[PDB]
């Protein structure tokens, strides 16, 4: 499951 | 960061991001904080994509080290060295509770930002649960819990449903029903009736933030692939 | 790290690398050396991959810092934060050539020791000319080259020309030669012989070293083809 | 121009 990145 | 100026440190967290050098990055975006001015909404992001960057090098070492401990477990070295990359986590992720608890979250008024700060909260406990054990778990979940509710509150009566802070919000709040609160249904439901209600609100948004929105809505929708 | 055991800052250094904990693992590689005996050549390893890799990750950030300031040349931060990161590098360096002459290379009498250690003081001193400026660039690129010189005659004298050791030697001298010294026909000249030496000497090996000695053998070629 | 890596 991922989380959101920093970044687009 | 105190003989530096704010206008300064932003500069050179910019700078720093650019040459990948993210603890430099967050020492010069705390320093910004401790000026004691709001940030915008620019800056937020500056300071969170430092501080996740941080941690999350820390979160992938601490990862390494636990599955080599667990499969020893089938001298104490490797339970030592663990337990020192998890001490540096801990303080990382106090680093950042602390900047928002003094005193980001108080000052901030608009949802776009209180959201956000609420959202950071809910992750920073979040990554201290990872590493928990125990009773002392029981009270960090909670902790993660709260702040995300407090967040999906105000961005449910505050923002439209494709508003990219709430996505992302949503996002990490089903992450952590799934892999922390042992509440697999709560994060596949919320990921769902996340996902349709973005989905009934793109035809409102210009090309640009339709492509903001559609980016998040496709995490959600790799989630639930993985989940069901 | 001078309470812990020597043999406990080796399995720790290799614990981090694995984590990709790579400044972890050079201070525990600085510790193990301070505690005064020789080191293997496992060891040895340990210790150049850690601080290559360290440096490695501080100059590509200090060219990038660079090649924004050139830019900027055509307020104070930019050059600020260069010269941050510059003198951290520098720091790095200066640890790694003191370890060496304190003292891994006097102890070191063995072909394979000293052609190694002599090639890590010629490695250092070169990524200090990277960063340095004018006559001190002079003294600095001349104490990479004489290192490297030493290096390069035990090697031909003790080592068969296939050894990946004399190979990584003449590789990083030729590198010098190309990037540092102005001397690209002296690069071409070294990497062409030193490849072609290697080619004729093959045939002696067995599969594994055969598969040690091409591989950098194709470093010289891919460098020979961006060269020539 | 390339020089040596730390690992193969
Ligand atoms: C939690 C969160 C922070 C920032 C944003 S954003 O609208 O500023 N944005 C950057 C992060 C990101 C990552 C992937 C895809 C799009 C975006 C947009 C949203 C949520
Ligand atoms: C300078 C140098 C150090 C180590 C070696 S090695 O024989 O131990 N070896 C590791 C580094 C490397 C990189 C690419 C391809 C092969 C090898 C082998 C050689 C030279
Ligand atoms: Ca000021
Ligand atoms: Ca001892
Ligand atoms: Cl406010
Ligand atoms: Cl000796």
């Amino acid at each position: 499951a991922g989380s959101i990145p920093g970044r687009r | 960061m105190g003989s530096m100026e704010r206008a300064s440190l932003i500069q050179k967290a910019k700078l720093a991001e650019q040459a990948e050098r993210y603890e430099d990055m967050a020492a010069f975006m705390k320093g910004a904080v401790e000026k004691g001015e709001e940030l915008s909404c620019e800056e937020r992001n500056l300071l969170s994509v430092a501080y996740k960057n941080v941690v999350g090098g820390q979160r992938a070492a601490w990862r390494v080290l636990s599955s080599i401990e667990q499969k020893s477990n089938e001298g104490p070295e490797v339970r030592e060295y663990r337990e020192k990359v998890e001490t540096e986590l801990q303080g990382v992720c106090d680093t950042v509770l602390g900047l928002l608890d003094s005193h980001l979250i108080k000052e901030a008024g608009d949802a776009e930002s209180r959201v956000f700060y609420l959202k950071m909260k809910g992750d920073y406990y979040r990554y201290l649960a990872e590493v928990a054990t125990g009773d002392d778990k029981k009270r960090i979940i909670d902790s993660a819990r709260s702040a995300y509710q407090e967040a999906m509150d105000i961005s449910k009566k505050e923002m439209p449903p494709t508003n990219p802070i709430r996505l992302g919000l949503a996002l990490n709040f089903s992450v952590f029903h799934y892999e922390i609160a042992n509440s697999p249904e709560e994060a596949i439901s919320l990921a769902k009736t996340t996902f349709d209600e973005a989905m009934a609100d793109l035809h409102t948004l210009s090309e640009d933030s339709y492509k903001d929105s559609t980016l998040i809505m496709q995490l959600l929708r790799d989630n639930l692939t993985l989940w069901t």
